[PDB]
């Protein structure tokens, strides 16, 4: 391909192809010769390097956009060779930070262009060297390093690593062509096409996430050394026997002959460095696209199971399009129609039917069952139901579908459960997320019953235009559905691994207690005060509003606060939090006003959006079943609750009244009565608890559990005093 | 013998909603809820009623007639998913016999089924359909707009319809004339066209013959 | 109506080490629960508090009322093995092997017809006095 | 069924005799598991049930 500045060479290669099968394997090449005169180095090689690096991975990635646009091959791993003519006079090591820098940075381009290897050569000193890239999903990147040597016993050359961390190119010919795709490609390229990651690339994801993990709450407490990578996670993949029960297998990626994959997985987390145990389930969503079908249910039901059994969590992974469907191709291309008038077929037709030479090779199938009719001086076989030879397509995936349902609303009783919406779930996909009721959703999926254009097919007309418009975060994040959004897969499993640090291992377990940098023995600097506050303020700390630098110090420990379904019902905040290293779920009320804006459907024309304002210390439906949510959700999941308790009281306005605010204050009592762990409420410095905002968290109705506590400027009783002079 | 009961209304109804009088800026409205359907108003009232039903210590006799949940943007905006979730919570904790029964002129389509089966609490629940009765994952239409799709009906149609064929068979003889070619392509595309709504009646009907209940029964 | 008033400035450290006090009570009244599973909740909160008193003594009564203190005590009761032996194991092994023998004497004076159905099996892996005893009574 | 479980004193219901058949060796299970599972508990046990019993079980009990 031509292009300006041509020491950028530029091809396209298609992959070669039998007479029968055709192409599929479409690769760009930018070959780019880099002359310069030779160096010495008196540590000023760097600039040169680096400038060099950025500049001409810079101008390759032009070209190939230029390129890439100006056809449509669909390619998939796309190549960059850079040969530099000059020696340089460097260590290797620094040359390999210096790349990978370059190349981090600007990794979002590469991604966007497919740009999963890459190329550099350059002499030392000389002694070449070849650096090894490869980028794929966008979180991890790998480099190696080979050295050329010549000793060998013919004419031919081979690569030498440097013994730690060989690589796959060890002792390989250095005049290895390159190939056309492998097992796990065509089908990660599908997945990531779709906007999701692939099935087996999710166990990696993990991995590289701990890592973070223990980057993250480093700042929090006083952590041992970390293990090495090799030794954070093992996992071992779950599939099905003939008889239907679980294998622990070992074997390399991409052999699933389902559409539903597990595993197990312990790894070691900075709150339990000695192993944890997990329960990994995922749609792939490139088999018979999404698709439950009945042994893709099997699986996930005897995975829950045996998570169940332990006591140990379930992570599900959603990218599915709900239950499985299909027709009887078998009997498609032999029916005919028994018309009415079969030189007008438009007065209708009686029934479908088979001819004898068709019924006969289907009768031994029970694939359709049929009557003999005389009819028209024909012999006949009048279809009246039809079954399929297909298993898998009929009513037993509406059982099974029912049968995981069930199953899933089991596990939470049982064990922690969470979700991740990574591509969509359509159907009974979004219920098994919904009875997991812990939902991170990525930015861009949906969680949907029904697909906009069956929905315009139904009302007649273009009412929809996507599916993010039925179940995007813009509802399902606003309506209590999804705790938590994330902007890729990769901070999805992060965000599950980081939920999971605050909870036990095991429902047989204590709650885990860290050691923390936060000291437990000095006081809180920001005291909450008569004028409306943001609630956060007192629960994590804020920055001193006098100076640049210099936090004020909050209740909980400085770092750990997290907050769960934030823009629902605004006028209480929840989430987890640590006190003094020890986990706890925290409830609490928001003082100022908040603005609540409700939508215009736009299959009701004469709809409008409305903004309602919602005054603070006030029970509302919304935030009454919120905090119902909360307390359900932190007692099965294992941690004592610090409620701090500001309410005034609940909304009796008819609009609040009519919109079933008494029931879901009855839902808080009988939440709270059946928690197991400690519940601590706590009245602050200015805020009061009035009429039925008590008689709903008063401790009489958990005795052994529930125990109340006052500042010294707190305030409690049923009527206000307003209240309590207009009557006495 | 005493026994709770669920059933579903198929006409159109109205629900009216008040305005409120502190809110000056607020209206009442009048929205059309159609039957057949579970919105979050009626599937909570099924959880009220399943769960209520169960502490009294009746059975149920359920009269299933869904054709689904609403997923509208509404419906979803007011938690329509949550409530549905509620309904499976309620019938797994059922101590007493729950039979349900697809009556005549009644079909079981997609979420309405999963949420309702058997196997949710397999001791007490039972499913019977009569013979005027349909259940499957998808509606006869919603079938046909995946799998039966235009190109598939023109399948179907070189095979049946003896005009088309015998314009397709003529259409075949090689090197008859330019004109008379353009002439039978034409014939053609003019019979194809005109014959699609037919095949398209005959396509969902053929779809129809999978959502019956003899292949219920023959799946168990 | 309420348990204490609190300062706000101080709160951080009253609550840790509150909810520590509680935790350690939670594991140690699963414990008591498991070895008599028909005990009601007063009477296994007494059982604690006695216990207290006695080992410590009567004059050390009044640290009860101080979480950290008492927290530190039952954390000792409840890490430590193979030592100081944590003498609250062995109160809540007796109250175990009481309530085991009272299910095997309710079931068979509630069902004489079994009783000597099993008196052989209960006569088999004892010592060869425990069998003179067995024989000679 | 109903006939088994409406009228006695009369056909007597044998499946009510199969019902105490299975409750007899429960019961019986839960005592020999207790003791196996717990055999410093055994020789306490052991007088109690040997005191409401025929003088020829008591018999039994000595000469074994
Ligand atoms: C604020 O001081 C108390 C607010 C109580 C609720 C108010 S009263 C009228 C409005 N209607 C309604 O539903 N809520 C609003
Ligand atoms: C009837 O055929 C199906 C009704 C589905 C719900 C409809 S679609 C658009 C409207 N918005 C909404 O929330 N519900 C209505």
């Amino acid at each position: 391909i031509p292009c300006a500045n041509h020491k950028m060479h530029l091809y396209l290669g298609a992959a070669k192809v039998e007479v029968g099968t055709e192409v599929t394997d479409y690769r760009f090449f930018v070959r780019a010769i880099i002359r310069h005169s030779d160096l010495v180095t008196k540590e000023a090689s760097f600039e040169y390097l680096q400038n060099e690096g950025e500049r001409l991975l810079l101008e390759a990635m032009d070209e190939l956009e230029v390129a890439f646009n100006n056809t449509n091959v669909r390619t998939d791993c796309n190549h960059i060779f850079l040969n530099f003519v000059p020696t340089v006079i460097m260590d290797p090591s620094k040359i390999e930070e210096s790349v990978r820098s370059m190349v981090m940075r600007y990794g979002s381009r590469l991604w966007k262009l497919r740009v999963l290897q890459a190329e550099l050569k350059i002499n030392i000193r000389a002694i070449p060297i070849r650096l090894f890239l490869t980028n794929e999903s966008g979180y991890y990147l790998d480099i190696s390093l080979y050295k050329e040597v010549t000793d060998s016993r013919t004419a031919q050359i081979m690569f030498q690593a440097y013994g730690d961390k060989q690589g796959p190119l060890h002792g390989m010919l250095i005049n290895t062509p390159y190939v056309t795709k492998d097992l796990l490609q065509s089908k990660r390229f599908q997945a990531q096409s779709l906007g999701t990651t692939y099935i087996y690339d999710i166990p990696e994801m993990f991995r590289q996430s701990l890592i973070k993990l223990w980057e993250s709450m480093s700042t929090q407490a006083f952590l041992p050394s970390p293990p090495l990578p090799s030794d954070m996670l093992t996992y071992t993949e779950l599939v099905l026997d003939d008889q239907g029960q679980l294998v622990h297998m070992n074997r390399l990626p991409g052999g699933n002959e389902i559409g539903m994959v597990a595993w197990k997985m312990t790894f070691k987390s900075p709150e339990y460095p000695e192993g944890r145990d997990i329960i990994v389930i995922g749609n792939d969503i490139t088999y018979r696209i999404g698709s439950f079908g009945p042994q893709e249910d099997l699986l996930f039901l005897r995975a829950s199971e045996l998570a169940r059994a332990e006591g140990i969590p379930r992570i599900y992974v959603s990218a599915n399009s709900g239950a499985r469907i299909g027709l009887a191709e078998e009997i498609r291309h032999m029916f005919h129609v028994a018309w009415v008038d079969p030189e007008d077929p438009y007065k209708g037709y009686r029934y479908l039917y088979l001819t004898p030479q068709d019924y006969k090779r289907v009768s031994a199938l029970n694939s359709v069952h049929c009557e003999h009719v005389e009819d028209e001086g024909e012999s006949r076989y009048k279809i009246t139901d039809i079954i399929g030879k297909e298993e898998g397509i009929g009513p037993e995936n509406l059982r099974g579908s029912g049968m995981i349902a069930g199953e899933s609303s089991l596990a939470y009783n049982e064990i922690i459960t969470i979700s991740l919406v990574t591509c969509r779930a359509i159907g009974i996909g979004a219920y098994l997320v919904r009875l997991g009721q812990r939902t991170i959703q990525v930015e861009n999926s949906h969680l949907i019953l029904t697909g906009a254009g069956a929905l315009n097919k139904v009302l007649g007309r273009e009412v929809y235009t996507s599916n993010n418009q039925l179940g995007g975060i813009q509802i399902m994040h606003n309506n209590g559905v999804t705790h938590c959004t994330v902007c890729d897969d990769f901070e999805g499993v992060f965000t599950v691994l980081h939920w999971l640090s605050y909870m036990p291992k095991s429902v047989h377990s204590s709650v885990p207690l860290l050691n923390s940098k936060d000291p437990i023995d000095r006081i809180i600097e920001f005291v909450p005060t008569k004028t409306p506050y943001d609630p956060r303020w007192m629960l994590a700390g804020r920055p001193h509003p006098t100076q640049k630098g210099q936090w004020l110090s909050g209740f909980f420990d400085y770092g750990s606060f997290s907050e769960i379904m934030q823009p629902w019902a605004q006028t209480v905040v929840v989430g987890r939090a640590r006190l003094g290293g020890i986990p706890v779920g925290v409830v609490a009320v928001e003082t100022r006003t908040v603005e609540l804006s409700i939508p215009a459907d736009p299959a009701n024309l004469d709809s409008e959006a409305k903004i309602i304002q919602q005054a603070g210390q006030v029970w509302f439906p919304d935030s009454a079943f919120k905090t119902y949510q909360a307390i359900k959700d932190f007692n099965r999941e294992g941690l004592p609750l610090m409620v701090f308790a500001n309410w005034r009281g609940f909304s009796g306005g008819m609009k609040d009244m009519y919109d079933q605010v008494l029931k879901f204050g009855a839902y808080i009592v009988d939440g709270l009565r059946e928690c197991c762990q400690p519940v601590l409420v706590y009245i602050p410095p200015q805020a009061e608890l009035r009429g039925g905002s008590w008689v709903v968290i008063d401790s009489s109705i958990n005795p052994r559990h529930m125990e109340m506590y006052a500042d010294r400027e707190s305030r409690g009783s049923v009527l206000e005093p307003e209240g309590t002079v207009e009557i006495k | 013998i005493p026994v709770g009961v669920v059933a579903v209304e198929t006409r159109t109804v109205e629900l009216s909603i008040p305005a409120d009088p502190a809110n000056l800026d607020s209206e009442a409205k009048i929205i059309q809820q159609a039957g057949q359907v579970w919105f979050p108003d009626s599937a909570f009232k099924t959880y009220q009623a399943i769960k209520d039903f169960n502490r009294e210590g009746l059975p149920l006799m359920v009269f299933a007639n869904w054709r689904g949940f609403s997923g509208g943007m509404k419906d979803m905006y007011d938690q329509v998913l949550k409530f549905g979730a509620y309904i499976v919570d309620g019938l797994r904790e059922c101590c007493q016999p729950v039979l349900v029964y697809i009556p005549p002129q009644a079909e079981l389509r997609g979420g309405s089924w999963v949420v309702i089966d058997s196997s949710i609490n397999p001791r007490h629940m039972e499913m019977y359909a009569d013979r005027e009765s349909r259940g499957s994952v998808l509606e006869p239409e919603g079938t046909v707009e995946i799998k039966f799709r235009r190109k598939d009906l023109v399948k179907t149609m070189r095979r049946v319809d003896p005009v088309y064929i015998h314009l397709a068979e003529r259409l075949g003889t090689p090197e008859l004339s330019t004109a008379e070619r353009k002439e039978l392509e034409n014939k053609l595309k003019e019979r194809e066209e005109f014959l699609i709504p037919i095949y398209h009646q005959v396509a969902v009907q053929f779809a129809d013959l999978h959502d019956t209940p003899g292949r219920m029964q023959e799946k168990g | 109506v309420i348990s204490d008033i609190l300062d706000w400035k101080t709160s951080r450290t009253f609550f840790y080490w509150r909810l520590r006090r509680l935790l350690l009570e939670d594991l140690v009244k699963k414990k008591i629960h498991n070895a008599n599973p028909e005990l009601t909740d007063g009477q296994i909160q007494a059982m604690l508090r006695r216990w207290f008193v006695e080992v410590e003594g009567t004059v050390k009564a009044y640290v009860w009322d101080n979480n950290k203190d008492l927290a530190e005590w039952l954390e000792k009761q409840l890490t430590e093995e193979d030592g100081v032996h944590s003498v609250i194991e062995e109160n809540i092994k007796c109250i175990s092997r009481d309530y085991v023998l009272k299910q095997i004497r309710s079931l068979v004076q509630a069902n004489p017809e079994v009783a000597m159905d099993s008196i052989i099996h209960m006569t088999q892996h004892i010592s060869p006095t425990q069998r003179a005893e067995v024989i000679r009574i």
